[PDB]
């Protein structure tokens, strides 16, 4: 009975590990509200030329850049490295370069790196989904690191802490065909630096950063342009290999949902982001101004686990006795676990509010209670004038004197 | 507990749980309470089957793939609905119908598969199957059950149904017709209640049995769709091969692409044969657990988990059964008399990454970034991800030439 | 893909409902989700009387359900999220909601988990339901309680989900005056559940995420212009599967419709990749049950209004009575799949009879009388 | 799949449009769909020149169609049969209409067949769009003809309201007779590309208002940059970059049964020799120049010429190809005729040659082993070739 | 044409339309403007490679099942992004790069090949590189079918291999290559420029010259020696596919009447990468008079190649007409096109035979015996259809007993 939930809580990390070039922050994956959705949530802050080290995990992973801009190598085993230098010197897989407002999904067993190359900190927060199918091994989450000497996340021959640490020298030099000190020094027994680490100088790797440089001086100055007219408004290489793994659900211009002056939300899922069907995962971004109200709405098929990047919003939810099992503010940093099926309500305060929501489907579905698109409009107007004793005239009311979807201003709460 | 959490410290070679002595053979049983089979949600049964012997039919709710180490035989298996396509209808029954024939009016069955040395054979969960070693030797069969397979909705207690026999007793658990009342059985068969009596017998022959009445009147080729799937290949690397080195030896990968049941097992095998002090590659299975069983020669196996520990340290032989975690790192050093081994492992499409060799995730980072992870130099980092050339999973020994 | 139970079973038992919810215009009846039968099954029964005007308020569950109608008839209104409204009043003579369907004897109607629905009866006499809860189903990612949140009344005897809001959260949302966005917490509302409508109810009607509106969500398993398998003395059955209605590939789900005639046999078979819920119509049959070591766990009867498991593998034989039987059998899959053990198509019939002989130590007479003497399949006649 | 056209094909030459249609807000231009490479692709290539303020009206085509946005910036409604209108005005103080998104310079846009859309120029800049309308598709149950059908203005009535009589429409949109035949846009002169009146305004994030399967409908993203850098799937500092876009990239294209590849070659470099395993190319050349070799089957040189800006070249499926960049470096957007295209390059790293054995290159081309060992491993790099 | 639509009056065995003499072998092609294959949408190619020699390396843009009818030997296959997994690496090797203080980025590797053998059937995946190299002892015959309808191909009906090496055997202004390599039918590398193909490929003009060379060698060529240096087994993860299963009735068959003979189906529920193709083949074995049951294929074309043996074959059409009633020897080809309905009885030695068939999963009915159609119908139906007693009906029902697809004569005991 693992979401037999009388009271919910807006929950912050309880176990932080710090680096040398960074820090990772872990939520309680055994408290009983994660135990419920089946996750484990991360956050991970990397400085300018921080490296964080090679490293897979047991479960799928939805990252959603918060902050900052830098790069990251996935490693698909068997694909061909398509990154190199002239022939004549380094040779490696496909870059992929993220940004403020990225979602990033990593399948499980799938070994990643990640650089901030930029000049402020990254901030990415991680939804491990490890009730996914995809781990057979533990509901506890794994990190597995090829490289470094880590110390474990969610807690606080070789020596150290990864992977090669288990295996003797001797065969690692055998299996590598190198020198037996190079195979000893693949145990990072002598490594204090811990999960992240400082890059000293630039890392160097076969990129296009020129014309990445010329790409966004062109999109800064259409930003510029487009802000300004605003204000005066007034082989198999090629296919599997090259699998896309990130999208922009920040970017301001887009929206899946819109109520002009006061809301806008955004979702990735498997009809926008392949991958996703094999993580049976998806996400929202949500925008709220002051006022903006989320109506009452339900998750048919998933759980949401609900991030608050900044401002303010007072949530209710409701469960299926009617009860109150959340009734608070939630705040920048916090996050809160809906269950599947729950009705929830967000009501922005005056500052306003951004949450993004990790969603445990590929392709999360809600309905809302009220406004177009309802549950309440799909109803005949007998139906619901028997069924809260009222008029069809009343009913009629409740289901057509709100004429947006989704979003909508709110003046009385 | 912990151990169903592949929370181990510390794996071991498992040992056969029990062993059944019947008339016809011996069962030996790893069962799944074994923390290394608790982890991997797996059981095991290796059956010896003597010559002109028989297993009873039986059935169970999880799929099993079966490696025949040793001799020849013919497998049934039965697939509900589809037509007995196997008969031997003869001109005298064809003439003494056309002489004078309807519907109110010598036998036909489902098709027998020859197996033999070398071979895995895919037994859906839920179908029923028997085996018979036709040959002077015998037979050998090492399977291996996914007991956490979606197709089973039990639980993960070992649960084979036998149409015939029981447990053995001297050269409890009957069949399930001993629970049916007898007289109900022979009305819905039509039959004589003493036929019925005669399966319900309490058997004390066992699992396996000998054929003590001649079995030359089976259809036997060797004398559609769905019906029509495959369920054996070999698997010798000599044969067929995915990866083939010259001087290090050979694996041959059975997944769904080359047998499409295996898709609906989500189960596969590997077949490898690495020659004297060859390595495999050190690597990480992402979507499958692995059951290991040695069938020559032997080898140094070692395996890490998430921090760091070795997990475990083995030098294993011939008849070994061992266990490598999901995720779990493993390399593997052969003797210097060679080694081979069978892999069961528990995805139709298994997918590792490899961390030496030409196609591993070491050579996909990029050369500085190994240097800062490892605080080595870029020419370190160079021959990490160069010194092993053109080889991949079998690795050459870089010491003992030969 | 499914949730796991515990399969330990030394006893099954018919079951009936333990407990028992009165409604103004009807009575919902609760079989024991806590009964090791249910629990290995992963499933929970449910049974709706719902009086002549009658009707069954807006809710959806967590869990998918199946819902058989026994008898009646009357409109089910399904609400599919984001789908447009496409019944309608004529705008120059009102009404406006989304599609409804004719329910009636026979039907099944499928819910996926999370959709909202109501039932109202629209015929002379009782509406009978009877719903399985397929609470370990992998579309339920909450636990074993199949939940009931209800979007009108008050069922506890506020308890719907517009209670646990606030007035002004509602009054906002909806866009109304605060008095009328009370109303939606039904707070004195004392009439349960299934409630009698003014008069007759008025309606419009005729006199995974890819299927967008347009999936069929009901199909009729008793009529039997549409059986599977017919013998004038045996009986007939009708199977359910996604080959027959898209939508329970998605909710893995099954159902059988089974008539057997006086004294006839179902023959002996397992359930190959399910587990099969009994539930019994109309009539009594003896039904006998044996587990993986061969040990009977159900040697009795089945009656009208009683239900029983039988878990996925075990190995199971039914006969009617002298006046026949009736049931409808759910089962916990997508194309569940029987292997009979005696008859045309049977796993007995598809061994050499060699293999039998020395099996059961027969002569090859009686192995061939085994195999070929009972040449009709799955249903027996007497 | 496709219906199938004829490929004899003894001559490519590159192709420029042979006819324009100017609209008061722009100029159409339309590719020879007889010219037998397209023909025996299956394809017409269209291109839109939309001047500042210029909104191309909203039409739909039997074709589904890839389009590339060349250069310039501004926003597509694609009009999604079913679906709520999900953008919407603030009514606690209008508009109301299905979600637009901003495109730019490097977009792909697809739609599927028989769906409407438009297209607004928002910036200062000319906005260029190359669109392929793969008229041999599955999608297209009528013929080769790639048809448009407009439900505004007179792009000749001629918009789809034009034929029906004016009764029908003052019924069907229950408004009077004056309203209804005034979408029959008999009077209007403008062509298929207008200018709007000022601004046009719509609802969109920070933009304030003022004075081939249905399974995923609803939430398609219908949208991907192809040509960001840092979206490159192959990328050589002396060589250039590569980026294909498929069903692995973006799942619509799994129902369109298209592909696309974009593809910029430095000064002097080359794209390795190839052939495409299971489609069609149709490359159109944004920038530069480049070298362009055709082969077919028998062994014969079809295209032995370069391909300037503006032009554009066929290469039907399994001919072998090869480009090398002039000077300037080339850069250019091939329309693919099928989900996942494949290149089997025929040098370098990844090629047939590599995976065929040195001694069957030796008996095949009867050279020494030193030679085949060279032909197979001197050009160790992928698919761009650095100079 | 009335042959592209299938409305023939009569079909007969076909005859290969060309015969091609290599160096190496022989290639006989069964051309697609043949009546039967414009009705069928098919090529055929026999291939009989002498030993020691291979295949020039080609490609074609339609799917290919190959049925190896004697001899053995290797198949390459290349899939464009798979890694080489065949190497030779050698010890030597790995101490020279270790010991050198020196490896980084700054003797043979190969994709996978596959041994093939008497009664393999082989699939091509439509522009998939291939070659073969005859090692063994006896001629290599190949009997090959491509699909020319299949969605793979894109271009039109005309069967096009390219060659990247040999050639036809004999015992804005252009810029002329076209004119240039002309000094019927080349390899692809003579249509590119010889200073390109140079360049691209890093190495001297010299061996550019000797691979556009007219090489009158033809399609099939004897190499120097044994060719050792190739890696082989006996000496997404779509590279893993198996490409060949032996049909061999003996060793798997779906259908086994003890006294009348075998049919072994390999379809996409054994051989997986037909699926794909949307082809598969079908290998039967008639004992002397067995009968093949009347039947129609619902979803396919087939063309059948005669292996052993002979049989009288009949085939009619939705007329009621015979439109093919011949005796059928060893090495025959003839097309029974979809839906026509066919029956075969073999000759006094039996009758094997090889059935390519234009879908990856094969519906065919029967008319005759335990699963026929006829057995479906209610014996009043076929009584009031055929005006026939229901005793008749009955007989038609029941009188073939348990036999289905191969039907021992009726007739002639054994
Ligand atoms: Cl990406
Ligand atoms: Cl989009």
């Amino acid at each position: 009975g693992e979401c037999n939930l009388d009271r919910l809580n807006a929950l912050e990390p309880t176990n932080r590990i710090e680096a040398e070039a960074g820090q990772i922050e872990s939520w309680d994956h055994n408290d009983q509200q994660f135990q419920c959705a089946g996750v484990a949530v991360i956050r991970r802050t990397i400085e300018p030329n921080g490296l964080l080290l090679p490293q897979y995990s047991n479960a799928p992973k939805l990252i959603y850049i918060e902050r900052g801009r830098g790069i990251t190598g996935v490693l698909f085993p068997g694909c061909p490295e398509t990154f190199e230098d002239p022939q004549q010197q380094d040779r490696h897989q496909k870059i992929r370069h993220f940004r403020e407002g990225d979602i990033i999904a990593l399948p499980a067993g799938v070994a990643h790196w990640i650089y901030n190359d930029g000049d402020s900190p990254v901030v990415t927060v991680s939804l491990l989904h490890t009730n996914n199918y995809a781990n057979q091994l533990d509901e506890n989450p794994r990190h597995f690191y090829l490289a470094g000497n880590p110390d474990d996340e969610h807690q606080r021959q070789g020596e150290g802490n990864n992977v090669f640490s288990g295996f003797d020298a001797e065969f690692l030099a055998d299996a590598f065909n190198v020198d037996v000190d190079t195979a000893r020094r693949l145990q990072s027994n002598q490594d204090k630096r811990r999960n992240i680490v400082k890059v000293e100088g630039r890392l160097q790797q076969v990129r296009p950063e020129r014309s990445r440089q010329e790409w966004e001086r062109q999109e800064r100055q259409e930003r510029e342009s487009e802000q300004e007219r605003e204000r005066q408004r007034r082989g198999f290489e090629e296919t599997i290999c090259s699998l896309r793994l990130r999208e922009n659900i920040g970017t301001r211009s887009r929206a899946d949902i819109y109520t002009e002056q006061v809301g806008r939300i955004n979702t990735v899922n498997s009809n926008t982001l392949p991958v996703l069907r094999w993580l049976q995962l998806s996400a929202e971004r949500g925008d709220l101004q002051r006022e903006g109200l989320y109506v009452p709405h339900w998750n048919l098929n998933a759980h949401s686990v609900v991030y608050a990047i900044r401002g303010r919003a007072r949530v209710q939810v409701v469960d299926d006795n009617g009860n109150t099992v959340f009734d608070d503010e939630l705040r920048q940093g916090q996050v809160l676990t809906i269950p599947q099926n729950f009705a929830v309500a967000k009501r922005a305060e005056s500052e306003g509010f951004e949450w993004v929501a990790f969603k445990t489907n590929d392709n999360a579905q809600i309905s809302p209670l009220a406004g177009r698109t309802s549950a309440i409009r799909a109803l005949p107007d007998d139906v619901l004038a028997n069924a809260f004793q009222i008029s069809r005239s009343e009913a009629r009311r409740l289901k057509y004197n709100r004429q947006e979807t989704t979003l909508v201003r709110s003046s009385r709460s | 507990r912990h151990f169903g959490e592949c929370n181990l410290d510390r794996l071991n070679v498992v040992e056969p749980t029990n062993r059944i002595t019947s008339e016809g053979g011996t069962v030996e049983k790893w069962d799944t309470n074994q923390q290394q089979f608790q982890c991997a949600g797996v059981a095991a049964i290796r059956r010896t089957i003597e010559p002109n012997s028989e297993v009873q039919p039986n059935y169970q709710p999880a799929p099993m793939l079966i490696y025949i180490e040793k001799g020849r035989g013919l497998l049934g298996v039965v697939i509900p609905g589809c037509a007995e396509t196997y008969e031997s209808q003869s001109h005298q029954q064809n003439k003494g119908q056309r002489a004078s024939q309807s519907q109110r009016e010598q036998d036909q069955h489902q098709r027998v598969h020859r197996i033999r040395e070398g071979d895995i054979l895919a037994i859906p969960a839920g179908v029923v199957h028997w085996i018979y070693n036709d040959g002077d030797q015998q037979l050998v069969a090492f399977a291996v059950v996914n007991q956490n397979n979606k197709a089973n909705q039990l639980d993960e207690e070992y649960r084979p149904f036998l149409l015939a026999g029981g447990q053995p007793d001297e050269h409890e658990s009957q069949n399930i017709f001993s629970g049916f009342d007898v007289e109900l059985l022979a009305e819905a068969y039509n039959i004589p209640v003493d036929i019925v009596r005669r399966q319900q017998q309490q058997d004390k022959r066992g699992n396996l049995v000998k054929l003590e009445q001649q079995q030359i009147k089976i259809i036997r080729a060797e004398q559609e769709t769905i019906c029509s799937l495959r369920l054996r290949e070999n698997m010798t690397t000599r044969s067929q091969s995915d990866i083939v080195s010259r001087q290090a030896g050979r694996i041959n990968i059975v997944n769904q692409q080359k047998l499409p049941v295996l898709r609906y097992l989500n189960m596969s095998a590997e077949r490898g044969h690495l020659f004297p002090d060859a390595l495999y590659v050190p690597h990480w299975a992402q979507n499958n657990h692995r059951v290991i069983y040695v069938i020559r020669g032997n080898a140094q196996v070692q395996i890490s988990d998430d921090n760091g520990n070795n997990v475990f340290d083995r030098e294993i032989r011939q008849g070994n059964v061992f266990t490598i975690p999901q995720f779990f790192a493993a390399i593997s050093r052969a003797g210097s008399e060679g080694f081979e081994y069978v892999s069961i492992k528990t995805a139709g499409n298994p997918n590792k990454s490899t961390l030496a060799g030409r196609t591993s995730v070491i050579r996909a980072i990029p050369a500085d970034v190994l240097a800062n992870s490892f605080q080595i130099s870029p020419e370190e980092a160079q021959r990490l991800k160069h010194n092993r050339g053109k080889q991949t999973l079998v690795l050459s020994s870089s010491r003992i030439s030969e | 893909q499914r949730h796991f139970g515990e399969c330990n079973l030394d006893r099954l038992n018919a079951l009936e409902p333990t407990n028992r919810k009165e409604s103004e215009a009807g009575t919902v009846e609760k079989w024991d989700k806590n009964d090791q039968q249910f629990q290995c099954a992963g499933v929970a029964l449910i049974r709706h009387f719902i009086e002549r005007r009658g009707l069954l308020l807006p809710s959806f569950s967590n869990a998918p359900e199946l819902i058989y109608v026994i008898k009646g008839r009357g409109f089910q209104g399904a609400v599919i999220p984001g789908c447009p409204e496409t019944f309608e009043s004529n705008s120059n003579r009102q009404d406006q909601h989304q599609k409804v369907r004719q329910i009636r004897e026979g039907d099944i109607l499928a819910l996926p988990a999370g959709q909202a629905h109501w039932i109202y009866n629209d015929g002379d006499s009782q509406l009978v339901n009877v719903t399985l809860l397929d609470t370990s189903n992998a579309a339920n990612q909450l636990d074993e309680n199949p939940r009931k949140f209800y979007l009108a009344g008050n069922p506890d005897d506020g308890t719907n989900i517009f209670s646990g809001f606030d007035q002004e959260t509602l009054a906002d949302s909806f866009n109304v005056d605060v008095d009328l966005a009370r109303r939606l917490q039904s707070n004195q509302d004392k009439r349960g559940k299934i409630v009698k409508v003014e008069q007759r109810l008025q309606i419009l009607i005729p006199e995974f995420e890819e299927t967008i509106c347009s999936l069929r969500l009901m199909e009729n398993i008793a009529n039997p212009r549409n059986a599977d398998i017919y013998n004038p003395q045996g009986g007939r059955i009708s199977t359910l599967n996604s080959n027959i209605l898209p939508v329970l590939r998605y909710l893995q789900l099954s159902a059988e419709r089974g008539t057997l005639y006086r004294e006839a046999i179902q023959a002996p078979h397992y359930n190959l990749n399910s587990h099969s819920v009994i539930f019994a119509i109309r009539g009594n049959g003896r039904i006998q049950v044996v587990k993986d070591n061969g040990q009977n766990i159900f040697d009795g009867e089945l009656r009208q209004g009683q239900a029983l498991t039988i878990p996925q593998n075990f190995a199971v034989i039914k006969r009617a009575g002298s006046e026949g039987f009736e049931w409808v059998a759910f089962k916990t899959n997508d194309n569940a799949q029987r292997l009979p053990l005696a008859g045309r198509n049977s796993a007995i019939r598809a061994i050499p009879e060699d293999v039998l002989i020395n099996s059961y130590r027969i002569s090859r007479s009686e192995a061939r009388r085994l195999k070929f003497i009972r040449n009709e399949t799955t249903i027996f006649s007497s």
